[PDB]
């Protein structure tokens, strides 16, 4: 209600003189606290130890046929969940039934259904790279999402591809209620 | 109690001000505050607050009640002989005084009450302000005789100022017929009582260093006599004893 | 009412890093002609604290004092904002066009450098890529405080250049011979420290222990944590070592050491070393002529120890003779032969004695070009002064001392526009545009990678791992057969010794504008903010000066020492350790600094001068007097001919300790291996338990049934699982004094000024107090002890009881955590505690803190406001991020998932910190050890950090006494 | 949210694993507002910001002081929802911060938790009515999951 | 403060029974450890390293009655059940966790590898961009035994 910044009497230690990440820094050109890193720098614990598990550009061939990790369904649990938060928005919960954005009459590029056979036989390391690096019209998401999620998401996809090539098809979708909002 | 109450004012400012964060001292009070927080009652710095915030009050209310017949007298004079007709209207602190039987008996037992009910508080106020020292682990403080001692210090300090006020309240603006010099005579005994009761403790301090002290408490009082503050303790004890 | 302080996140998200959580980049740290390893936190690509590289076995995860202050050198104010030409801050873009046109069409051009000592292949290879074009590049490595002098003594001894490594775990008995092997001033401070400490670490009722025999000329930190130390003027330690070896059997050698045939400490150790062949060591310090180091080679070869003094062949670098080049440089300055003068990281106007002139030549020559970090005395006198990057923006390469071949991760962009790191500048001289150091550096490795995997699997691996593994030079054998035996008669005498020596907290003044280091007590004497002269009472009582104090502030006389008509004065302080006719004047501390920021006056109603330590100027001004120019550059640590003049201006000198020499008190309780062999229960015997009552820890109070540990509300959290405690293997604790500085950076603090600390307040939480113990003042044998003292976070805890405003509590796990919010400042939190460790934010030092250092205070802890206490907290901050990380995912806390700052920095693995009630951890082994030294346990306090005593190890008789 | 059906982990990433979860970068809007709208006079700051380096000048709310730290992941992974603490955002054009986020309310959960905590199955569901027999269905998790909330000074104030 | 103390009194009982069933298991393992590693290790501190917890675990049983009976005696104070339950589960999960840390060393010497089924073994916090701990807690919970740790070593 009280539309202004409210009265806090003792401002001694609210806004500490030091500044945490994602906070204003009144020194630099870009008013910002992060000061991003120089290229080439490397952490202590995030080397591309096993390139399969971090990349698909893994052998002389730049893509990988299969998931390297032994895949329990608990990995796929995150796959389902992680799909329906930052990947079912557009490709949709069913892959082909396009999500709210594309079914929303908008100026966006329509994406291909995962159920198309051209996607049902692809190097899984590529579909991984689709997340880490992006595609012609589509952004990346591995810029922000964890990398194990980049795998769990794929097992759900490759399983969701295996929905088709079987008569477990035509999943019910709740999109219309989302177009309305109520 | 003037000489007490104003001392308590210029006293209480220090606990409010030798702290660094004055503004955040209302947390010390047991108000149900903006969160589920309350003070710590194992702390004599808090006992000091309730004590002085009661001792400013009880000594006042016992002084204010002490001076009701004055306001009666002055309210009675303001009409017939005094400053103004509107000093009477200022003297409503009389609180409908007439000096009657029905409540004067009560005034006596109340003056008895606060006498037997502020002394148990006085012996707790300065004792609290001594408990803050002696409760500690320091050897020069943990010695247990201090609360009676500092109290005797309060005697041997307070009357040591009242006489400074009475002398100067006896020369120019004085009451030869009411402030009899025989009063100050019988006054300095209860000073001189603590002129020696204060002295006996210095012996105990200076004794227990030789009797069963920690090897630090052994050193703690050798410091007092021999060390940086030889200017203080040699002359101080001698000043307060000679 | 409050502000609306915004949040400005990324735009072009770097994928690896994330906002809230740091991630550890693996840099290096150059100094003194070598490069310690390191490991940063790098909160969102901003460095906040440095740490050790646990993979690199040379260090095994440790960081001495000299690094953590460099972290603040990075974030200094008044560094190199603008490029200065002539002294004017004019502009950069003209300089590149200028210097480029100078460089490409130059020809001969006769340039000179006066570099910082390289210790890196990119530098040494670019030197060749440079010298390919321009004819004569004199290329003097101006070593700080002249030639290292450990190496020049050995180029003839072995016939070729070489450096040693000095294991000390395979070796027990060590005659130091002035060697500050355990000295933060010296190099390889870890491997000297650790495997020496392990020799001192017993974990048994008796074990074989080092038993060094130090014979220093000036009382130094290595001589403290030591046994049978001796005081003997430098310039005569050669005469000491002369009669030494004659009592061992190498040669006659009698004439130099004329008067030490039958000295006790000589004839004592001689039989021992010959009796300890594969275990005895003979070191040699830096205050000598090089024949001492020949003797360090002759006897140590003859002694039989080669695997114990591990020896390693440098890359053909013997040519570091300070006379041979630096004079020979200015001999070309005065002839107009040399034109350009490309300084890199140095202040030779500050340094570089007048006996061999520099400034007289500097003003002769134009085209001067000083690359530089500060602006001190060389920028002001040059015609071009580049700004310089710190090593954090260099892409530098660098060798660890004598071993591996590391490489820096640069963490932050150049904080200041146009910093232009020295390496690419040195390549900017190579007739091209400014070489991208990222691509420049890489071009060397392919010629020298020595790894069959290509870069993007090797470069990524080394930039990750912090060290190129297989490197480390090949190990030479015995070359000497008594070659270097012909520079003896330099044992000259007849005058006061004026020896120089670098304090652990500063190194040739190159890190003076550095508060964490500048307000760092020296370990010898808790001195801060002034250079000094330390000496004996017998000379003082024969000279006429004192360290008198009638206010607990140490008012001090002066000296006005005078060498060749180049006299200056300084405070004289006194120590009962040093010998006759000798003073150890420490360097740095006289380094004039020129400020860009204002003095920041505020009204007289407001305090700024006492708080604004960065106000009156930058830091390095007037903190002491400059002393480097006085010496003679021949054996350029020592000096004669100081016509002392006890003059006036007798001003203050400030310390934290302010005193010393406990009166036989139970605070260190040293003990012998003889006594330790007799009564392992002696840490308690000083104040044992009572007539028939329990052992002291776990001793019941009056209350045991209503004790809060028996009540739920203290017991009910996600914490009681792991009680925390922090022992200290005091046997290896000597005044490294890095136990402090990591506390200062991890759990942030402000600094304090001379004008303020004089009244005795210092916001260093971890006191590192030293103490002296003599045999009731028998021969004035000091026999020091050092011991840190954080807030042993008690159980009974008087302080907790006493905050009325409940700003203290025995938090779960022995932690007694302070809150910097709830307190009010009545300070009786502190007065209770026997250990006056509840420091107090007296003034608001952080409010006056500038827009530069604020990068440094780490973004995880509560910086504190005026009127608030503070203390150790066991570096709780990294308990929280760990225990929280275990609350997410069900787990315990490992033996080493968490490492405190006092732990992770102390290179001697003294502090261990592993959670109590977790029996597999090191603490339960180090607490269950016999000497669970419980400091002032007698007050029934029951604290954690139940640390250990020292066991000094004397010698059987052997004519010792 | 209310008519695009996004859950909260999309652009408020690092709330499951971090402490003090992030407001998104500008890049997130560039996932879709690079080529979905390209018209409005409402976010020319955004398009320019991706085309420049000045990040989006975001104000914030809920700014409890920076001497009392906090961690969403410590809560969210252990089953606490945004309806309880940050309010029902699904119909919120601009943030009301309907909860105070002060200590006296911050602590009512750490003394009386089981009135609030979620089963972790679809925690970010603004239209969540909990079941009946909610409490006893929850305490069986505190008995098993063993959460043991904090009551002390050590937790957030340091 | 929903409905008083009597609600929580069912679950606090459900904790103490887990302890009582673990009196059997811990003391059973204390037999088995003496049987499994008779002489395959130092065992002189290391067996008593496992016993030292046991006198504490049994001591808390008599307490868990006293803790609990102080609650069920008067059900009119909600600010004791949440605390007694927060104490029990911590004093319980600790002793479960302390048994494990002493029991994983058993495998650490019998097997040269303290197994990859040891702990969550997730990693540091900056190893969340690759491996959120969410994955790890579903590894640790669904793989690691609380007190089937040495009976697991009967398979070895
Ligand atoms: C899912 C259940 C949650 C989401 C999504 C978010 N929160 Fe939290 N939250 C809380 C506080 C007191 C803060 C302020 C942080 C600080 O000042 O240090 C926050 C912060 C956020 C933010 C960003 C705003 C910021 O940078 O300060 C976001 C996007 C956010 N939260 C989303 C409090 C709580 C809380 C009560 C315990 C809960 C359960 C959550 N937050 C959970 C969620
Ligand atoms: C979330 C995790 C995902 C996943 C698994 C995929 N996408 Fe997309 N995507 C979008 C569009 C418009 C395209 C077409 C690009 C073009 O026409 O040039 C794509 C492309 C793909 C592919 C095809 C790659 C190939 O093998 O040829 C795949 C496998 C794929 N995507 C998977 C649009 C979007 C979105 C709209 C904003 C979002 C969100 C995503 N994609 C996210 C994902
Ligand atoms: C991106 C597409 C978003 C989605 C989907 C959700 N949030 Fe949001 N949130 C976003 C931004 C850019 C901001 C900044 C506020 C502004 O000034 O516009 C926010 C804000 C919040 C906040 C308040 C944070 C603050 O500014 O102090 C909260 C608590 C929050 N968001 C939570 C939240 C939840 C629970 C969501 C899904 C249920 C959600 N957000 C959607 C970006 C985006
Ligand atoms: C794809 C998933 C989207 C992401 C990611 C973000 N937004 Fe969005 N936004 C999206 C749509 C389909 C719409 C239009 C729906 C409608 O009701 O018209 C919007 C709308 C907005 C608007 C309103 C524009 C106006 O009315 O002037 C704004 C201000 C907006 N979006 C902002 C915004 C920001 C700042 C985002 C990242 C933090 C963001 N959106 C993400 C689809 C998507
Ligand atoms: C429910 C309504 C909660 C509110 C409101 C707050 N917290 Fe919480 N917190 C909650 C639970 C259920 C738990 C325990 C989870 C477990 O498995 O242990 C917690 C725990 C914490 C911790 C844990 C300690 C740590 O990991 O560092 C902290 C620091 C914490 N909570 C902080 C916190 C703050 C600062 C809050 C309000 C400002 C707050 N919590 C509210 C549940 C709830
Ligand atoms: C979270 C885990 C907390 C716990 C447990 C405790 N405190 Fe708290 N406190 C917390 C917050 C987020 C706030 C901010 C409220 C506001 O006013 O905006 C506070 C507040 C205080 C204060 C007042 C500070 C002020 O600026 O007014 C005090 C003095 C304080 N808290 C003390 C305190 C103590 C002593 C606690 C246990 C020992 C404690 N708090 C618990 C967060 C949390
Ligand atoms: S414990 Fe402290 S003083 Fe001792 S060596 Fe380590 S850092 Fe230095
Ligand atoms: S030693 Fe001092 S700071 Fe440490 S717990 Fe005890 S009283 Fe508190
Ligand atoms: S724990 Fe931190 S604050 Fe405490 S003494 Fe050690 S390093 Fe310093
Ligand atoms: S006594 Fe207490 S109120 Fe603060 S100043 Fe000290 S912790």
């Amino acid at each position: 209600i009280s539309s202004k910044p409210p009265v806090h009497p003792n401002l001694n230690m609210d806004f500490q003189e030091k500044f945490e990440a994602q906070e204003l820094n009144p020194f630099f050109a870009d008013r910002r606290a992060m000061r991003p890193p120089v290229p080439g720098t490397v952490p202590r614990g995030l080397l591309k130890e096993d390139t399969p598990f971090y990349f698909g550009k893994t052998a002389d061939g730049a893509y990988v046929e299969r998931i390297p990790v032994a895949v329990t369904p608990e990995l796929v649990a995150r796959g389902r969940e992680r799909y329906n938060i930052y990947c079912a928005v557009c490709h949709g919960q069913a892959g082909d039934g396009q999500g709210i954005i594309m079914r929303g009459n908008y100026g966006y590029t329509p994406a291909p259904s995962f159920h198309d056979d051209r996607l049902r036989n692809v190097e899984d390391g590529y579909i991984f790279d689709v997340i880490s690096h992006g595609v012609r019209n589509m952004p990346a998401y591995g810029h922000q999402i964890p990398v194990a999620d980049r795998w769990a998401i794929v097992a759900y996809v490759r399983a969701l591809q295996r929905s088709q090539h079987a008569t477990a098809a035509d999943v019910p979708e709740e999109v219309r209620a989302r177009l309305q909002g109520e | 109690e003037a000489m007490t109450i104003f001392a308590v004012i210029c006293a209480l400012i220090f606990p409010t001000f030798h702290v660094g964060r004055v503004w955040a001292i209302y947390w010390t009070l047991p108000i149900p505050n903006q969160m589920e927080m309350w003070p710590q009652f194992k702390s004599p710095l808090l006992w000091d607050v309730f004590a002085v915030s009661s001792y400013f009050i009880v000594s006042l209310v016992f002084w204010y009640v002490g001076l009701i017949p004055d306001l009666a007298t002055l309210r009675d004079r303001a009409a017939l002989m005094g400053r103004r007709l509107r000093a009477k209207i200022l003297g409503f602190f009389a609180l409908g005084w007439c000096g009657a039987n029905r409540h004067w008996r009560n005034y006596e037992k109340v003056y008895m009450l606060l006498a037997g009910l502020a002394t148990p508080l006085v012996l707790s106020v300065h004792s609290v302000v001594s408990f803050d020292f002696a409760v500690s682990i320091i050897p020069g403080w943990h010695t247990t005789i201090f609360p009676p001692y500092f109290v005797a210090g309060a005697i041997f300090s307070g009357f040591a100022m009242v006489v400074t006020l009475m002398v100067i309240a006896r020369k120019a603006y004085g009451l030869e017929n009411v402030i009899t010099i025989d009063h100050l005579e019988k006054m300095n005994i209860i000073m001189l009582v603590t002129g020696t009761m204060v002295g006996f403790a210095y012996i105990t301090e200076f004794f227990i260093a030789w009797y069963s002290g920690v090897p630090y408490e052994q050193y703690a009082f050798i410091n007092r006599a021999t060390g940086p503050y030889a200017w203080a303790y040699w002359t101080m004890m001698s000043c307060n004893l000679i | 009412r409050r502000p609306v302080e915004k949040i400005l996140p990324y735009v072009r998200q770097p994928e690896e890093i994330i906002p809230g959580i740091p991630l550890y980049y693996a840099t290096a740290m150059p100094f003194r002609g070598s490069v310690r390893p390191l490991l940063v936190e790098s909160h969102e690509g901003r460095p906040t604290k440095i740490e050790g590289n646990p993979d690199h076995p040379l260090s095994r995860g440790a960081t001495g004092v000299f690094e953590q202050a460099s972290l603040l050198n990075l974030y200094d104010p008044d560094r190199s904002q603008q490029v200065l030409r002539k002294g004017e801050p004019a502009s950069w873009g003209d300089f590149v066009q200028f210097a480029r046109s100078l460089a490409a069409e130059a020809g001969t051009k006769r340039l000179a450098v006066l570099c910082e000592p390289s210790s890196s292949p990119t530098l040494a290879a670019l030197r060749r890529e440079l010298e390919r074009r321009y004819a004569q590049v004199r290329w003097v490595t101006y070593r700080p405080e002249g030639d290292d002098h450990e190496a020049l003594g050995l180029q003839q001894a072995f016939g070729r250049p070489v450096r040693a490594r000095y294991r000390f775990s395979e070796a027990r008995v060590i005659v130091s011979l002035d060697a500050d092997f355990l000295g933060p001033t010296d190099r390889n401070f870890v491997e000297n420290t650790r495997e020496f400490a392990a020799s001192r670490r017993m974990e048994r009722p008796e074990d074989e222990i080092s038993r060094l025999y130090v014979i220093e000329s000036t009382y130094t930190v290595t001589g403290g944590m030591a046994d049978h130390r001796l005081r003997l003027r430098a310039g005569d330690i050669p005469a000491f070592a002369a009669a030494l070896a004659a009592e061992l059997g190498v040669g006659e050698l009698r004439e130099a050491g004329a008067r030490f045939a039958g000295h006790p400490y000589v004839v004592e150790i001689a039989r021992d070393l010959r009796a300890a062949g594969a275990r005895g060591v003979v070191l040699a310090g830096e205050t000598q002529p090089p024949a001492v180091h020949a003797l360090c080679a002759v006897i140590n070869d003859l002694l039989g120890s080669l695997g114990r003094t591990v020896i390693l062949h440098a890359l053909d670098e013997p040519a570091t003779a300070q006379h041979a080049a630096l004079a020979e440089l200015v001999q070309a300055m005065q002839a107009g032969a040399v034109d350009a003068l490309l300084l890199l990281n140095v202040n030779p106007v500050y340094d570089a004695p007048a006996a061999l002139g520099f400034a007289e030549a500097l003003a002769q020559v134009p085209e001067v070009i000083h690359l530089g970090l500060h602006v001190d005395e060389t920028a002001r006198r040059s015609t071009w002064h580049l700004p310089s990057t710190h090593y954090l923006e260099a892409w530098g390469d660098g060798r660890a001392y004598d071993g591996t071949l590391s490489v820096i991760q640069p963490l932050i962009a150049p904080l200041y526009e146009a910093a232009h790191s020295p390496l690419e500048v040195l390549a900017l001289l190579a007739t091209g545009e400014e070489q991208s150091a990222y691509d420049l550096v890489r071009n060397t490795w392919r010629r020298l990678l020595a790894g069959r995997g290509a870069f993007e699997q090797a470069w990524q691996r080394v930039l990750h791992d912090g060290f190129l593994p297989d490197s480390g030079y090949p190990t030479v054998s015995l070359r000497p057969n008594r070659q270097a035996l012909a520079d003896w008669p330099q044992a000259a005498e007849g005058g006061l010794e004026v020896v120089f020596r670098l304090d652990p907290t500063v190194l040739d003044g190159s890190f003076a504008n550095n508060a964490w280091a500048q307000e760092l007590p020296d370990p010898i004497t808790k001195i801060v903010w002034d250079n000094v002269a330390i000496l004996s009472p017998k000379t003082a009582a024969a000279l006429g000066v004192k360290a008198e104090y009638h206010k607990g502030v140490y008012i001090a006389d002066v000296i006005e020492l005078s060498l060749d008509g180049r006299a200056v004065e300084l405070p004289v302080w006194v120590l009962p350790g040093h010998p006759d006719d000798s003073i150890t004047v420490y360097l740095g501390y006289g380094r004039e600094i020129t400020s860009t920021r204002p003095e920041r006056k505020t009204p007289f109603f407001d305090l700024d001068d006492y708080t604004d330590i960065y106000g009156h100027g930058a830091i390095a001004t007037g903190v002491g007097v400059n002393v480097a120019p006085l010496r003679r550059p021949d054996n350029t640590w020592v000096a004669y001919g100081a016509q002392v003049r006890k003059t006036g201006r007798t001003y203050k000198i400030v310390t934290t300790q302010d005193h010393g020499s406990m009166v036989g008190r139970p605070l260190v309780r040293l003990a012998t291996v003889e006594e330790f062999r007799k009564n392992p229960d002696f840490a308690k015997e000083a104040e044992p338990p009572l007539e028939g009552l329990e052992p002291w820890d776990q001793y019941p109070t009056l209350w045991e049934e209503n004790h809060p540990s028996k009540q739920p509300a203290f017991q009910d959290s996600d914490y009681y699982r792991n009680q925390w405690a922090m022992v200290i293997d005091l046997n290896a604790c000597t005044g490294c004094n890095a136990c402090i500085v990591a506390c200062d950076s991890e759990n942030n603090i402000p600094m304090v000024g001379k004008n303020e600390v004089g009244r005795g307040r210092e916001m260093h939480w971890l006191r590192i107090d030293r103490y002296f113990v003599s045999d009731e003042a028998h021969a004035d044998d000091p026999q020091i002890v050092v011991q840190p003292v954080p807030c042993m976070h008690c159980e009974n805890a008087p302080c907790e009881s006493v905050c009325p405003v409940a700003a203290t509590v025995h938090s779960p796990d022995g932690l007694n955590e302070m809150v910097y919010n709830r307190c009010i400042g009545t300070r009786y939190c502190s007065n209770n505690c026997p250990y006056k460790v509840r420091r107090f934010n007296w003034f608001n030092w952080v409010k006056t803190l500038p827009i530069q250092v604020q990068m440094a205070q780490n973004p995880d802890v509560t910086v504190r406001f005026r009127g608030v206490m503070e203390k150790c907290t066991y570096c709780v901050q990294r308990i929280r991020e760990a225990q929280r990380q275990a609350n997410i995912e069900k787990r315990p806390l490992r033996d080493g998932e968490v490492k405190t700052a006092c732990q992770q920095a102390c290179p001697a693995e003294a502090i261990t910190f592993g959670d109590l009630n977790d029996p597999n951890n090191a603490v339960v082994k180090q607490r269950q050890n016999a000497r669970r030294y419980e400091m002032l346990a007698a007050l029934n306090v029951k604290p954690r950090t139940s640390y250990l005593a020292r066991i000094t190890n004397p010698n059987p008789r052997l004519l010792e006494q | 949210v209310g008519k695009l059906g996004l859950d909260c982990r999309y652009c408020h990433n690092w709330v499951e694993v971090s402490d003090k979860a992030n407001i998104p970068p500008t890049q997130t809007c560039i996932n879709c507002h690079s080529q979905i709208l390209t018209d409005s006079p409402r976010l020319q700051a955004v398009r320019d910001s991706w085309a420049t380096d000045r990040s989006i000048e975001w104000v914030k709310v809920h700014h409890l002081p920076d001497y009392a730290h906090f961690s969403h992941a410590s809560h969210v992974n252990n089953g606490v929802g945004c309806e309880t603490c940050h309010g029902r955002i699904d119909q919120m054009d601009v943030v009301r911060l309907v909860e105070p986020l002060s200590m006296g309310w911050c602590l009512e959960c750490h003394r009386q938790p089981e009135l609030y905590l979620r089963p972790q199955s679809e925690i970010t569901t603004m239209g969540y009515q909990p079941p009946a027999d909610y409490i006893e269905r929850n305490l069986e998790r505190i008995r098993k999951e063993g959460i043991r909330p904090p009551t002390n000074c050590s937790a957030c104030h340091y | 403060y929903p409905g008083g103390v009597a609600l929580t009194l069912a679950q606090i009982e459900a904790a103490s029974e887990q302890v009582a069933q673990d009196l059997e298991q811990a003391l059973a393992e204390l037999e088995a450890l003496r049987l499994l590693a008779r002489r395959d290790e130092t065992l002189a501190p290391y067996v008593a390293q496992y016993e030292a917890i046991l006198e504490a675990h049994q001591q808390a049983v008599l307490e868990f009655e006293h803790w609990k009976e102080q609650v069920a005696a008067h059900p009119g104070d909600y600010r004791r059940a949440n605390r007694t339950l927060g104490a029990i589960t911590a004093r319980h999960e600790a002793l479960l966790q302390q048994y494990a840390d002493v029991a994983w060393a058993v495998a650490q010497h019998v097997n040269p590898a303290l197994l990859a089924r040891a702990y969550t073994s997730s990693g540091p916090r900056f190893f969340f961009y690759v491996v959120p701990p969410q994955y790890a807690r579903q590894v640790n919970e669904q793989a690691v035994p609380p007190l089937q740790v040495v009976r697991y070593l009967a398979a070895q």
